[PDB]
């Protein structure tokens, strides 16, 4: 499956870390990528978007001034640094990509399989 | 004989419909067509959605908003008076054991032999993404010939749309 | 960076074909989609409005919350982001009225949009359609400062239109054609 996503376990409260995606592109194209999370019993929710050229990114409102999205261009990477980690952000974390430069989950094109974040509501850093 | 003509914009929104209800792996979503039936060809120029929801264990149990139906179709006559409700579309991919009965249902708000249009949202195809059946007693679904029309403004749009 | 609309699939049909069928009278309706970047503005979706010319007066406030209550029923539940309206074989432009029922939408929001579509010059086999806000209050960019001017002049200014497509939709798209 065209992207791969790694980073992602168990982390305390307070804590830090960093989400990466790797996209093989051998069938789909993309101008855009992005994360999303999806908590159990929730609807997946638009975390951070950004653009392969430019790189000009977006944030949904929960997620600034802690979570920072950027890219590796020629090594076709997108990363999600996650800083000041809450129990509340406790998800399974999806990389996706297409066209659509936004918060729409539909819009997108091609998505992982996700990764597990979990942040202790016990254990702080 | 009788041949069907489909817009292209019925399909797409049939499939915006489909991805935006995040519309689950086995299940369907089901709308309204309108358009003209009023000749040997009938023709499919509109569609809306409509809330839509059955048991995934359990077959005969489903439940089509009936208040919705007329609520928008009086909507849509606001808008273009000669856009009539002709039938009803799926997602599919294939018919199911219910659709004769909800097809019944529909009946009572068209003024023809209801047209049910099976829209492949799977995309897991070489051509036209969409079937067109009739209920007939000769009860069961005829299959009918279906091509795409739609006016010139519409067929300018979707070259745009390929081009850009 | 331009600031940029985003038009999809069904927004733009929608807005020909309803352009189309109101020729020879203004058509009029709404856009639903999102305000992102500064620079980005997605028009996910349209919806007409009833005829009655275009102006504030045109936009029927019972129609549109029943409208926006029964799509978010069917999963569609976007802001408006702003207006479109035809005008059959004028250009794409705003006139003194259209300006008037933009300044209505910015209030509501700064960001509203204002697109403009000519079916009948459409069918020439080029689609004719543009956007447009109002402008209110060493090295540099001869063109832009240009449009600026003219901008100024006038009292709106121009957006660039690009069009969005899924990877379905453009799959979908290929067998309609
Ligand atoms: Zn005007």
């Amino acid at each position: 499956v065209q992207l791969q996503e790694s980073g992602g376990g168990l982390v305390p409260a307070g804590g830090s870390l960093r989400l990466s995606c790797v996209d093989s592109g051998r069938t789909f194209s993309s101008t855009v990528m992005a994360w999303f999370r999806q908590a159990p019993g929730k609807e997946r929710e638009f975390v951070a978007t950004i653009r392969w050229s430019g790189g000009n990114t977006y944030y949904a409102d929960s997620v600034k001034g802690r979570f920072t999205i950027s890219r590796d261009n020629a090594r076709n990477t997108v990363y999600l640094q996650m800083n000041s980690l809450k129990p509340e952000d406790t998800a399974v974390y999806y990389c996706a990509g297409g066209t659509y430069y936004g918060t729409l989950s539909y819009k997108y094109d091609f998505w992982g399989r996700g990764t597990q974040v979990t942040v202790s509501s016990h254990h702080h850093h | 004989h009788e041949k069907v003509t489909i817009a292209p914009l019925v399909l797409l929104s049939a499939l915006d419909h489909y991805e935006r209800t995040q519309t689950k792996e086995n299940k369907r979503c089901v709308g309204v067509i309108l358009g003209d039936a009023n000749s040997s060809t009938i023709r499919v120029t509109n569609s809306f959605a409509l809330p839509f929801e059955e048991d995934e264990k359990n077959s005969d149990v489903w439940f089509l908003d009936h208040n919705y139906i007329e609520n928008m179709n009086e909507m849509c006559k606001k808008i273009n008076a000669k856009e009539k409700l002709i039938g009803w579309y799926h997602s599919g991919p294939k018919l199911r054991a219910s659709d004769l009965k909800i097809n019944e249902l529909f009946k009572k708000y068209t003024q023809n032999n209801p047209l049910l249009l099976i829209v492949d949202v799977k995309q897991q195809g070489v051509g036209l993404p969409t079937d067109a059946y009739v209920a007939i007693e000769q009860k069961t679904f005829l299959h009918l010939p279906c091509t795409i029309e739609a006016e010139e403004a519409e067929e300018i749009g979707v070259e745009h749309l390929l081009r850009g | 960076t331009k600031e940029t609309v985003y038009i999809s699939s069904i927004a733009l049909l929608k807005m020909l074909k309803h352009g189309r069928a109101g020729v020879p009278m203004e058509v009029m309706g709404l856009m639903l989609g999102e305000f992102v970047d500064d620079y980005t503005v997605n028009v996910v979706d349209v919806f007409a409005m009833p005829q009655s010319g275009v102006s504030v007066e045109a936009v029927d406030d019972v129609f549109q919350a029943k409208m926006m209550d029964m799509l978010k029923q069917t999963g569609r539940d976007q802001m408006v982001v702003g207006w479109y309206h035809s005008h059959p074989g004028f250009g794409c432009w705003l006139s003194s009225v259209d300006v008037n029922t933009q300044k209505s939408f910015e209030q509501l929001n700064s960001r509203a949009v204002a697109v403009v579509v000519d079916p009948i010059q459409s069918v020439k086999g080029k689609v004719v359609i543009d956007a447009f806000r109002l402008i209110d209050t060493g090295l540099l960019n001869k063109a832009n400062i240009q449009a600026l001017i003219h901008g100024l002049n006038r009292h709106y200014y121009s957006l660039n239109i690009d069009y969005h497509k899924t990877a379905k939709e453009t799959k979908m798209l290929m067998n309609l054609h």
